[PDB]
């Protein structure tokens, strides 16, 4: 397949990296991670939730109706 | 001082300063094929040793 050195052309970009034995693996896990999780939750709740809410309502209505239909009516 | 140096001294001093140490790397130019830092660091020891 493709190989490093033949992918594309890049100019004027500097990258600074630090050794893994020099830094923390969990530096701000809770102090920064939880706000970001809430951000992503807010960002996607309106896209994901309403379909499954519609499913939940159709599920409960259909089950209630099926339960009531099996019970007989006078006359 | 030079005459004192033999093979054993070289193996000990080199192991003291090279083996399983974190290097500093500087690259300039078309360096797309320059290996990732993790791969360079893994190159500083031998699983056979």
């Amino acid at each position: 397949g493709r190989q490093f050195g033949h992918l594309t052309r890049v100019r004027h970009v500097i990258t600074y990296s630090l050794s893994p034995f020099e830094q923390r693996a969990f530096p701000h896990y809770f102090s920064k991670g939880i706000p970001n999780v809430l951000r992503r939750t807010r960002a996607c709740i309106l896209r994901v939730a309403p379909p499954f809410v519609a499913f939940y309502l159709v599920y409960t209505w259909g089950t209630q109706e099926f339960e009531k239909s099996k019970r007989k009516n006078p006359a | 001082r030079i005459a004192e140096v033999d093979a054993r001294v070289v193996r000990e001093v080199c192991s003291k300063y090279f083996y399983d140490q974190c290097p500093a790397v500087a690259g300039f130019g078309p360096i797309e094929q320059l290996p990732d830092y993790n791969r360079i660091r893994s190159g500083m020891f031998w699983l056979r040793f």
